[PDB]
RNA sequence: GUCAAGUAAUGAAGCGCACAUGGUGGAUGCCUUGGCAGUCAGAGGCGAUGAAAGACGUGACAGCCUGCGAUAA
RNA sequence: UGAAAUAGAACCUGAAACCGUGUGCGUACAAGCAGUAGGAGCCUCAAUUUAUUGGGGUGACUGCGUACCUUUUGUAUAAU
RNA sequence: CCACUGUCGUUGAAAAGCCAGGGGAUGACUUGUGGAUAGGGGUGAAAGGCUAAUCAAACUCGGUGAUAGCUGGUUCUCCC
RNA sequence: GGCUCAAACUAGGAGCCGAAGCUGCGGAUUUGAAACUUGUUUUCAAGUGGUAGGGGAGCGUUGUGUAAGCCUGUGAAGGUGUGUCGUAAGGCAUGCUGGAGGUAUCACAAGAGCGAAUGCUGACGUGAGUAACGAUAAUGCGAGUGAAAAGCUCGCACGCCGGAAGAUCAAGGGUUCCAGUCCAACGUUAAUCGGGGCUGGGUGAGUCGACCCCUAAGGCGAGGCCGAAAGGCGUAGUCG
């Protein structure tokens, strides 16, 4: 019963160089060279994954930061503030708040400005 | 001596960029009419309303 | 330079030939040998 | 309607073609062949007489006005190689690769 | 450097480059009309014409000063013959250079050397 | 409209990616004239009446292979 | 002619490496395993009462990021 | 017939050469042809030299798929 | 970078940022726990980084039975895209290409899965259109032929060898010799030319050589001697 595994080598090869589409050079013609460059982006992606988490809350954290000090105060008295005032909006739509509808934002900063 | 890595295709053909093929200057000889390189007799020997043959 | 071959004819069917093989009980035996493998060129 | 013309064999490499076909490809049937009349090249003849068939086969079998011609798309591929030995010193041998060429040409309105 | 020489080298000797212009001069004083490289033609104005100018006064001092220069009595005879009293008027440039495209077997440029006036 | 200051867009000698369309190459799939392992039986020799292996010939037809041997496909 | 001729004799099918041609986008002030997470712009298809989404291509710009195997106490390793 | 020195050549024109010089050149000379000595054997004005570009034990086949506490490699996936 | 009643240091205080830690939400999974009870169902609790390595569950491929079945020229395998599904290996569907085969399900058996072994075979890259084109005796021009001539033929001239680079052989080779014809491959370029392809022709002996007669070295060697066998030696001879 011999086997011949050209048929299934093919196709198993194939599947990792369609999923090396957009490689420069090697990364996506040849199977050796795109095999670990696959491999490689999984990676990536799962790390990143993890930052992309982190990467936005830098970002709101920053907006909200620009908004509390174009009236009043900065973000940490801001964020004090809320929390006193037992106020849970997340920092995700505080963030879209500040950047998107000022004149709301401007009352947020009040409702925190007068808890301290 | 020799390379430590092949070089990209990519590498290669701008290496290629300064490879191109010269272009004769022609013109039309005044009596027979003909195209011929400029500077140069014609095939059938006019140059410059002159015979050679 | 003087290169290893240098051919002779008389040399080399004095050495390698037909008769050379069959006057000897393994010269005999080469031959079978080479008829058992089926070539085409028994001696030189 | 695009005529085609191929030179399979042509017995040059393709490198030293697609040099003279970079300066035809996409001239007016006029401009191109006094290019290729004029070169220099060896691939030149090749192109020209790959052109030229391309040329008649629009006038013949197509009935078409090669005055208002082009070249409208041409490509020199790889043909089939022939490989040799070439000696070396020290009883070494290297492999030769004689390559040919294919050449391509289609003319159109 | 080679600032303000003059003189070919053409990949020769010079014994073999004195021999190979000897031998243009004769043919082109036989034939009048040859064909050569554009190199070979512009340097054989530097030995044919000098040649012709001597011609235009004829004597036996400059008739053996030719053959020395030829050594071919046919053409010697020729050159003082009907060169000589041809171009005895004309203040140089006794031929003139036409090109002729390149050459087949290794695309060198080719240019004829033919004789003004009847050549 | 003229000037000043500020600031876009546009380029491609070549190159990258994707797609389309080819060339080269001969994988894969299908296929078999060829092999491999056996079962049940038979046989176990050929040769001085010249063997086994060959050489050279032999045809209407040039070569090779196959057959044949000057009675020579 | 043939059902078929990119079945035309190097001939069934015709993969990949590798080499061309065309189209779209990007690319000539910017430093590195060439991706990844974001992301403007452009181009192209299908709906939709008409730029609003959705699919595809490209990837300006930002963050992070020193191949794989083996062998090792320990390798981006300038170790195989 | 040799091979002392140097340059060149070192993917050579050449797996040992060319060039400029150099040594012997009636002799223990050189050379053609044929023959003899065969592997732990031969032959050696002796270098472990040479014995078919192979020599501190030739080459070919066989024992043989020698052995290798050594090095390399060892191919689909997920769960504990 | 820059920082001097700090953006340094000491001692305190309050905020905030900050991880794959913790929590929130969704989903999977191992083990154990109350039961329609073998994943029949709802949950709960504690877990789920991992080399060597141990345990468990599966995917795909070739072949056998299932199968004289089922599918297939209204298009099999294979190839190449696309969509979709699963935790994965992978499955399914379908456009094009293709043109004659394939195989559900469940078992059964393996030449059963490749990126590495300075692995093996073939093909093709990079270097790179780069080095080089093989004695520095040397070529120029005019005609001819030709699709095309630096290289072929003829001519004039030039140069080189001339104790050879000229002639006769032996060895070795074997048709390379001559003519006609062709230029794909071969010739380190072109080629109309060639020791290349193809088709014909060509080698004439009493005196040249071989054969022949004779022998050298050295072989073989009726009988003979010796040796487990194979064989070794040797006389007359017979070759050489």
């Amino acid at each position: 019963a011999r086997v011949k595994r050209g048929v299934q080598a093919n196709r198993r090869h194939k599947k990792i160089l369609k999923r090396a589409k957009g490689y420069y050079g090697a990364r996506s013609r040849v199977y050796r060279v795109a095999v670990q460059a696959v491999t490689k982006a999984g990676q990536y992606a799962y790390r990143d994954r993890r930052n992309k988490k982190r990467t936005f809350r830098r970002l709101w954290i920053a907006r909200i930061n620009a908004g509390a000090r174009l009236n009043g105060l900065s973000y940490s008295r801001f964020i004090n503030g809320m929390k006193k005032a037992n106020i849970t909006i997340d920092r995700r739509v505080l963030a879209d708040i500040a950047m998107h509808d000022a004149a709301t934002f401007g009352a947020l900063v009040e409702k925190a400005k007068a808890e301290l | 001596a020799v390379q430590k890595s092949r070089k990209s295709r990519s590498r290669r053909d701008m290496r290629r960029s300064h490879h191109h093929m010269t272009v004769a200057e022609l013109s039309v000889d005044a009596t027979t009419g003909e195209k011929h390189r400029r500077h140069h007799m014609t095939k059938d020997g006019f140059y410059r309303g002159r015979q050679l043959f | 330079m003087k290169r290893t071959f240098q051919p002779s004819v008389i040399k080399r069917k004095r050495t390698h030939g037909f008769r050379a093989r069959m006057a000897t009980k393994k010269g005999r035996q080469v031959l079978a040998r080479r008829r058992a493998k089926g070539r085409h060129r028994l001696t030189v | 309607m695009e005529v085609t013309a191929k030179l399979r064999g042509a017995a040059i490499s393709a490198q030293k073609v697609r040099l003279v076909a970079d300066e035809v490809r996409g001239k007016s049937i006029e401009r191109a062949l006094d290019i290729l009349t004029y070169s220099n090249k060896k691939g030149a003849v090749f192109v020209k007489k790959c052109l030229n068939s391309a040329i008649a086969n629009a006038e013949h079998n197509h009935g078409l006005d090669i005055d208002g011609l082009k070249v409208a798309t041409i490509y020199v591929d790889e043909g089939i190689t022939l490989k040799r030995i070439l000696p070396r010193a020290k009883g070494r041998a290297d492999r030769i690769s004689k390559r040919t060429c294919h050449i391509t040409i289609k003319v159109g309105e | 450097m080679r600032h303000r020489k003059s003189g070919v080298k053409l990949g020769r000797t010079s014994s073999h480059r004195k021999a190979m212009f000897q031998n243009m001069t004769n043919s082109l004083f036989e034939h009048e009309l040859i064909k050569t490289t554009l190199p070979k033609a512009k340097e054989l104005r530097r030995v044919a014409e000098p040649l012709i100018t001597m011609a235009k006064e004829d004597s036996v001092a400059n008739r053996r000063l030719a053959f020395s220069r030829m050594r071919s009595k046919t053409m010697v005879g020729k050159l003082f013959g009907t060169l000589g009293p041809r171009y005895q008027n004309r203040p140089g440039g006794y031929l003139r250079i036409v090109k002729c495209g390149n050459r087949d077997g290794d695309n060198a440029p080719m240019a004829y050397v033919e004789l003004v006036d009847r050549d």
